[PDB]
C-alpha cells in the first residue's frame, strides 16, 4: 500500500 | 571572540505582560543569533534561529527583531511556562559565543526579609571552629545585601553566602549568610552583627549578639 | 528562495545551471555525470551555451575558489511528455568531494508521509535588495494533495511563514529526510505564485519518474 | 524521534583528562553536526566547540589546546575530551544536534539532558552538623552542614513531618568542601515543648545523622 521512499 | 552583551540579569515580570529580552554584539552578526531557553530544571530548547525564525514546536508568542548588533527576543501574552531563563547566541564566526542570560522572574509585592542569627553552636566550639549564620527569608526582590561587623569593623573574609531559587508557593527569595571563622579569633571579640540592606526600608536590619550574654 | 536563510555550509548536490554565462536556475547532481532539473530551464538547443557549476556556496563562486567545478553540457535527455524533466549530461564527469556530493533518489512509486520536514535550495529571486550571491533554503512540509488544487499521480504538494522556491531557484531539489537518508523527493518547477503564505508548492514527483530516470542512465553512456 | 544523551564520568580529579560520551539516535551523524556546550554551577551557558557533518573541528578558544572531538558514525557516538583538568572545567556538559544538510543552520535544534561532571581533589568526607538555636511569636531555627564532600545531602526535619516552613540553601563550597544549611519555623508554641530535630543524609559516606535543636544554657 504505502512505499517506503528511503532504501 | 565576538563578545554577546546581555545586560539585564533578571527581569520580573506578570502573567500577560509582553516582555522583552535584547543582546548587543561586538559587531555586526548579519542576523546569525539565536535564542535559547533553560527551564529551571535545566533544560534548554531552542527557541528562534536566525534573528527571527520560529522553531518547530515553539508556541507562536515568540518572536525575534535585529540586525546589525542588536538584536532581542519579546514574548506577547507572558504564560507561566514561560518563566525561565534566555540565552542568545551568534553563529558569525567560529567560535559561537552565548550571553550571560536573562532569567525572568515572577513579579511580587514587596516584603522585608526575616532576619535570624544564631551563635556558634557548643558542639562546634569544642571541635575547633566558629561559625555565625544568619538566616534572610521571605523578601522580595531578590536584591538584597549583607555586612558582617565583628565589634563594629567589616569583615569580608570566610563569608558565604546562598540564595534559594524563587519560591514556588508565596514567589518570595530566601539567602543564607555564614561568617565562618577560628575559635581562637571568635573568641577575642564580643558582639557579631550582620547587616540587611534591602529595597523595604531606608535604614538596614540589624540582627546581633555579645559572646557574653 | 524568498523568505529563506542562507545556508551555513555549501550544500554539496546543488549545481548552478548557468546559461550564457548567467545563472538561470537549479539543478541537483545525482550520479558523477548526471544533473536533475527542469524543463522551463533550456531556453536554447545549443550545447555550447551551458556550463554546470558545483562545488560552490557563491552564485558567482566568490567564497569557494579552491571548490568550484565548471563542467561543460554533453547532452540533453529530455523527460517524457508532461514531465518537465530533464537529465543533463556533463562532458567530463564531476569530481566527488566534501564540497561536491551525489544526493539518492527515492525508490520508484514511494508515498512520502504527511508532514514530514523538507527543503528547497536555490539561488534565485530573494525578493530583497543586495542579494549577498549565498545559497538559500527553505523550510518546507509535505501536504495532502487536496491541500494543493483549489493532482497528477506525477506531482506532490508541500508547504511552510509564506517562504518558497521562486524565479532562478527552479530545476532544483526538494529534499527530504526519511530513516536517515535524505532523498531528492521533487524537482522545483514554476508554480502559480511565489512564496504566496497558505498556498503551497507544487513539485514534479521525483519518485514517479525515479525508474524513468535509470533507465536513461543505464542507456546514455559517458565517454 | 531526535534524542541525545551524555554519558561520561560525574566526579574526576585535576590534571587527568575527561571523556564523555554522546550517543544519537534518530538521525544520522553524516548529515548533521554535534556541540558540546558546558554552564559551571551558577553561570551561563559557553560554547565547548563542534564536530561539523564533514568531521570537520572547531574548538572554544579557551579550551582548543586540550580539546579534542571525534565520532563513530557506526556506533551513533561524538566522544569529547578535555585534557589535562582544571577544578574550574566543573560544569554542566550537554551535547546538542545542528540542523545539519537538511536545515543547513548552525543553531543548536535538539538538547541532551546533560551530564554533571565535577573536578576536584577531595577525599570523601562526612558533613559535621551543628544545631542552630536562637542566643518573638515564630521561631525560626535550622542546622548547618559544614565541611562535607561530594554532594548531594538531603535534609529533612523531623523526619518529613516538618515540611512547610522549610528553607533549605543550595550548597556551596568553601576551598574544597561543600557546605550547606536549613532553617525551619515553628509556631513558639510548638518549640521547645515538642521536638524539631534535622535529619541529614550523605550517602557517598553512608553517613545518616539526626539531631535535635535545643536551647541553650546560658
Amino acid at each position: 500500500p504505502v512505499i517506503s521512499c528511503a532504501k | 571572540d565576538i563578545q554577546m552583551t546581555q545586560t539585564t540579569s533578571s527581569l520580573s515580570a506578570s502573567l500577560g505582560d509582553r516582555v522583552t529580552f535584547s543582546c548587543r554584539a561586538s559587531q555586526d552578526i548579519s542576523n546569525y543569533l539565536n535564542w535559547y531557553q533553560q527551564k529551571p530544571d535545566g533544560t534548554v530548547k531552542l527557541l528562534i534561529f536566525y534573528t527571527s525564525r520560529l522553531h518547530s514546536g515553539v508556541p507562536s508568542r515568540f518572536s525575534g527583531s535585529g540586525s546589525g548588533t542588536d538584536y532581542s527576543l519579546t514574548i506577547a501574552n507572558l504564560e507561566q511556562e514561560d518563566f525561565a531563563t534566555y540565552f542568545c547566541q551568534q553563529d558569525s564566526k567560529h567560535p559561537f559565543t552565548f550571553g550571560s542570560g536573562t532569567k525572568l522572574e515572577i513579579k511580587r509585592a514587596d516584603a522585608a526579609p526575616t532576619v535570624s542569627i544564631f551563635p556558634p553552636s557548643s558542639e562546634q566550639l569544642t571541635s575547633g571552629g566558629a561559625s555565625v549564620v544568619c538566616f534572610l527569608n521571605n523578601f522580595y526582590p531578590k536584591d538584597i545585601n549583607v555586612k558582617w561587623k565583628i565589634d563594629g569593623s567589616e569583615r569580608q573574609n570566610g563569608v558565604l553566602n546562598s540564595w534559594t531559587d524563587q519560591d514556588s508557593k508565596d514567589s518570595t527569595y530566601s539567602m543564607s549568610s555564614t561568617l565562618t571563622l577560628t575559635k581562637d579569633e571568635y573568641e577575642r571579640h564580643n558582639s557579631y552583627t550582620c547587616e540587611a540592606t534591602h529595597k523595604t526600608s531606608t535604614s538596614p536590619i540589624v540582627k546581633s549578639f555579645n559572646r557574653n550574654e | 528562495v524568498v523568505n529563506g536563510i542562507p545556508t551555513r555550509t555549501n550544500i554539496g548536490w546543488m549545481v548552478s545551471l548557468r546559461y550564457r554565462n548567467k545563472h538561470i536556475c537549479g539543478g541537483s547532481l545525482i550520479k558523477e555525470s548526471w544533473v536533475l532539473t527542469a524543463r522551463q530551464c533550456f531556453p536554447s538547443r545549443d550545447l555550447k551555451d551551458y556550463e554546470a557549476w558545483l562545488g560552490i556556496h557563491d552564485v558567482h563562486g566568490r567564497g569557494d575558489e579552491k571548490s568550484k567545478q565548471v563542467l561543460q553540457v554533453s547532452q540533453l535527455v529530455y523527460g517524457p511528455e508532461g514531465s518537465d524533466l530533464v537529465l543533463m549530461k556533463l562532458a567530463r564527469p564531476a569530481v566527488l568531494d566534501d564540497f561536491v556530493s551525489t544526493i539518492d533518489l527515492p525508490n520508484y512509486g514511494c508515498t512520502i508521509p504527511e508532514k514530514t520536514s523538507c527543503s528547497v535550495y536555490g539561488w534565485g529571486y530573494t525578493g530583497l535588495i543586495n542579494y549577498d550571491g549565498l545559497l538559500r533554503v527553505a523550510h518546507l512540509y509535505i501536504m495532502g494533495n487536496e491541500k494543493c488544487s483549489q493532482l497528477q499521480e506525477s506531482e506532490i504538494c508541500a508547504g511552510a511563514i509564506g517562504s518558497g522556491p521562486c524565479e532562478g531557484d527552479y530545476g532544483g531539489p526538494l529534499v527530504c529526510e526519511q530513516h536517515k537518508m535524505r532523498m531528492v523527493l521533487g524537482v522545483i518547477v514554476p508554480g502559480r505564485g511565489c512564496a504566496i503564505p497558505n498556498r503551497p508548492g507544487i513539485f514534479v514527483r521525483v519518485a514517479y519518474y525515479a525508474k524513468w530516470i535509470h533507465k536513461i542512465i543505464l542507456t546514455y553512456k559517458v565517454p | 524521534q531526535v534524542q541525545l544523551k551524555e554519558s561520561g564520568p560525574d566526579l574526576v580529579q585535576p590534571s587527568q583528562t575527561l571523556s564523555l560520551t554522546c550517543t544519537v539516535s534518530g538521525f544520522s551523524l553524516t548529515g548533521y553536526g554535534v556541540h558540546w556546550v558546558r554552564q559551571p554551577p551558577g553561570k551561563g551557558l559557553e560554547w565547548v566547540g563542534t564536530l561539523g557533518w564533514n568531521d570537520k573541528k572547531y574548538y572554544n578558544s579557551a579550551l582548543k589546546s586540550r580539546l579534542s572531538i571525534s565520532r563513530d558514525t557506526s556506533k551513533n557516538q561524538v566522544f569529547l575530551k578535555l585534557s589535562s583538568l582544571e577544578t574550574e572545567d566543573t560544569a554542566m556538559y550537554y551535547c546538542t544536534r545542528d540542523g545539519g544538510l537538511l536545515f543547513a543552520y548552525y543553531a543548536m535544534d535538539y538538547w541532551g539532558q546533560g551530564t554533571s561532571v565535577t573536578v576536584s581533589s577531595a577525599k570523601t568526607t562526612p558533613p559535621s552538623v551543628y544545631p542552630l538555636a536562637p542566643g518573638n511569636s515564630m521561631v525560626t531555627l535550622g542546622c548547618l552542614v559544614k565541611g562535607y564532600f561530594p554532594e548531594p545531602v538531603t535534609v529533612t526535619w523531623n523526619s518529613g513531618s516538618l515540611s512547610s516552613g522549610v528553607h533549605t540553601f543550595p550548597a556551596v563550597l568553601q576551598s574544597d568542601l561543600y557546605t550547606l544549611s536549613s532553617s525551619v519555623t515553628v509556631p513558639s508554641s510548638t518549640w521547645p515543648s515538642e521536638t524539631v530535630t534535622c535529619n541529614v543524609a550523605h550517602p557517598a559516606s553512608s553517613t545518616k545523622v539526626d539531631k535535635k535543636i535545643v536551647p541553650r544554657d546560658c
